[PDB]
């Protein structure tokens, strides 16, 4: 079964950092179109992904501070935030949207983790 | 049961290429550049390509990647707007009701083929009219007494047999069973999904281009090839000054391009949300239009050698349609040193450009039915048995002896300024009431950079404003139904209407019943119609984008 197991999260001071985990099984990420979402009274809105080809973008309100990364070995993907704002305290959502060519569509998504930035 | 991906991206790119690519591409962009213009033809169809079409294509790519549903279930984003994606599956099995049926008139063409004496080469056969003429002894294109126009209309079609489209007659066995194979090979290529109609591709989108290498290549050596050639490229600069010129050009780059017929958007569905849908739509239409440029150097390489064959004008050869590859084409083969094989390998051309266009036809149908029904989804192989069936049993009546009526009135009315106005609608939902910025969100989030400036004008202002001056002129163009000097009965314009309404009338019936069906108030049923239907739980919040200026002054 795919499951997309999200950690890492939690209580962060503003300007702090934080390294949320995506335990991934039942796929390997290193192929895998690895996406991570974000819900403050807000519509889920992307953060970064890491794509098939291991090319990472990042949506504008994080680029230059988030840095997406996987490690094969773990079957793991790393989101690095730092430069916490309070506006970044949301649940991030590790999503896996496909596992890149002769695969599936499994828009699956983790539970979530809870991040909360304090001014 | 999550959506599979393409097994390659090459599969994807093949199956785009193949249904872009088609007969239209061989015998009507030549036609055309030759009456507008010859290479001034090219600039307004290589302005409407750049301004419209391949704005168009990369719209409906990147949407069927980013949201992964077919054409009516993609409006999850606008759900007033599902009757848009309605109107174009009803379009696409409109279409394959008669595209079908030149499939197997090519099938016919290539089973008569296999002899050392064609068919059409002489006269004394059976559907030969006493008045046939020897076509060495011999405006042209529509004589209609030579061995090739007598074997295509008495042997083929048996339209002799036929006064009218009140007269059409029963189905011919032969056309038939030519439609027979034409099916059962659509449906063993489209029952397991891209699986394995993205194989097929490789041989269907591919084999043409072989074909029309050799075909150029004998025909560039053919004695008056280069007459044809330069009269197929003539430059005339004043055509530009008519409106007919662009009128064609227009509707020839919508329709040989194929965007927003629900096609596209079907096949993007399958890609990884990574793929450079934006690469892919450069290349695809430009493919598609480098091939029609290309192919139009063979056809009339071929044509100035039957001009220069029958001591005529290029202008007395110079055909487009049916006439030119079932007639004309013929003839010069059966003319050339091993005319079998280039019979063969030419009517083999015919089908793999028609075979994988019908695909991509029936893959929207398929799809987008499957899509909006989960039981669908689940029986793949039965709900493509009853597309396909049901194809062969609406396609019978263009087999028929006056199948030929049949056919013309559903290519006039079919997929005309129905399909035309459903792709007006559809790109203004996704470029008004959606927004052309949502779009430019998504695209980044699938390929990490906003389309630029000139994609968004261009699928806000210059697609929309294209596609409605095509739906004027096709309005405005509308010449009461005719097949050569046969005028069609006034109740045979009317039920052409009506099939062209009736996947016209979806849109507007699609958008009562949701205002109906929806609960609230007209501004809560407006809201909920509007909003995309993962965003509907901020309407009680009452957040909506599309009642804000802002929304709508976003470039
Ligand atoms: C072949 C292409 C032509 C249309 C195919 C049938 C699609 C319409 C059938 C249908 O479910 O109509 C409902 C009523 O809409 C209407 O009134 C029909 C427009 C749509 O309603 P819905 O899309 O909410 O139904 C969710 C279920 N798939
Ligand atoms: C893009 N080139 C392909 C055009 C071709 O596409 C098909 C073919 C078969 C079935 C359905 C469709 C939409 C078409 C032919 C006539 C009218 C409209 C479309
Ligand atoms: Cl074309
Ligand atoms: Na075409
Ligand atoms: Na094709």
């Amino acid at each position: 079964e795919v499951q997309l197991v999200e950690s890492g999260g939690g209580l962060v001071q503003a300007g702090g950092s934080l390294r949320l985990s995506c335990a991934a099984s039942g796929f390997p990420v290193y192929q895998a179109n690895m996406y991570w979402y974000r819900q403050a009274g807000k519509e889920r809105e992307w953060v970064a992904a890491i794509q098939s080809e291991g090319r990472t973008i990042y949506a504008d309100s994080v680029k230059g501070r988030f840095t997406i990364s996987r490690d094969n070995s773990k079957n793991t993907v790393y989101l690095q935030m730092n430069s916490l704002k309070p506006e970044d305290t949301a649940v991030y959502y590790c999503n896996v949207k496909d596992a890149g060519w002769a695969s599936y569509q499994y828009d699956y998504w983790g539970q979530g983790t809870q991040v909360t930035v304090s001014s | 049961q999550p959506r599979e991906t393409w097994g390659k991206k090459i599969d994807f790119l093949l199956s785009v290429v193949g249904f872009a690519v088609d007969l239209a591409n061989v015998w009507r962009f030549p036609y055309l550049c030759y009456k507008n213009g010859g290479g001034a033809f090219l600039i307004p169809y290589t302005l409407f390509l750049i301004i419209a079409g391949m704005p168009l294509f990369y719209m409906e790519l990147a949407l069927g990647q980013y949201n992964r549903e077919g054409a009516a279930t993609v409006w999850k984003i606008c759900p007033f707007f599902k009757g848009v994606g309605y109107a174009v599956i009803l379009i696409a099995l409109y279409v394959g009701f008669y595209y079908n049926v030149i499939i197997a008139w090519s099938l016919y063409y290539l089973f008569s083929s296999f002899t050392l004496n064609l068919p059409w080469t002489d006269c004394g056969h059976t559907w030969n009219s006493p008045n046939c003429t020897d076509p060495k002894l011999l405006k042209y294109s529509k004589y209609k007494f030579t061995p090739a126009a007598e074997f295509y209309e008495r042997g083929v079609l048996h339209l002799h047999e036929s006064s009218g489209i009140h007269d059409i007659g029963l189905p011919q066995w032969q056309l038939l069973l030519c439609l027979m194979v034409v099916v059962i090979v659509l449906y063993f290529s489209l029952w397991k999904g891209v699986k394995t109609s993205g194989k097929v591709v490789w041989i269907t989108a591919t084999l043409p281009y072989f074909v029309l290498f050799v075909l150029l290549v004998h025909g560039v050596t053919l004695p008056g090839a280069s007459n044809g050639i330069n009269a197929y490229l003539h430059i005339d600069f004043y055509r530009l000054k008519e409106a007919t010129v662009w009128i064609d050009a227009a509707t020839q780059i919508f329709f040989s391009l194929g965007a927003g017929f629900g096609v596209l958007i079907a096949f993007a569905s399958y890609n990884k949300f990574d793929n450079n849908c934006y690469r892919d739509a450069l290349l695809t239409s430009s493919i598609n239009c480098i091939t029609s440029f290309v192919s139009g150097f063979a056809i009339f390489s071929i044509l100035g050698y039957m001009a220069h064959e029958h001591k005529v004008n290029i202008e007395d050869v110079a055909t487009e349609g049916a006439g030119l590859v079932f007639i004309l084409y013929p003839e010069a083969i059966s003319t050339l040193s091993g005319s079998t094989f280039w019979a063969v390998v030419f009517f083999v051309m015919l089908l793999a450009l028609g075979l994988d266009s019908s695909m991509g036809g029936m893959e929207a149908v398929i799809t987008g039915l499957a899509d909006d029904f989960q039981v669908l989804k689940r029986h793949r192989k039965l709900f493509t048995f009853g597309v396909t069936f049901s194809t062969f049993l609406l396609a019978l009546f263009c087999i028929t002896k006056g199948g030929i009526y049949v056919l013309t009135l559903l290519d006039t009315f079919a997929a005309g300024t129905s399909i035309l106005f459903a792709v007006l609608m559809e790109a203004i939902g996704v470029s008004w009431f959606y927004g052309v910025d949502r779009f430019s969100n998504d695209i980044q989030q699938m390929m990490g950079f906003r389309p630029g400036l000139y994609w968004r004008l261009c699928w806000k202002f210059v697609s929309p404003a294209f596609l409605l001056f095509v739906v004027v002129v096709s309005i405005i163009n509308f010449k009461p139904l005719t097949y050569d000097d046969y005028i069609f009965p006034p109740w045979a314009n009317w039920v052409g209407w009506g099939i062209a309404l009736s996947s016209m009338v979806l849109v507007p019936i699609y958008v009562i019943y949701k205002f109906l069906s929806t609960q609230g108030s007209l501004w809560e049923r407006l809201a909920y119609g509007i909003t995309p239907e993962n965003e509907h739980h901020l309407v009680a919040q009452r957040d909506i984008r599309q009642f804000q200026l802002q929304h709508w002054l976003a470039i």
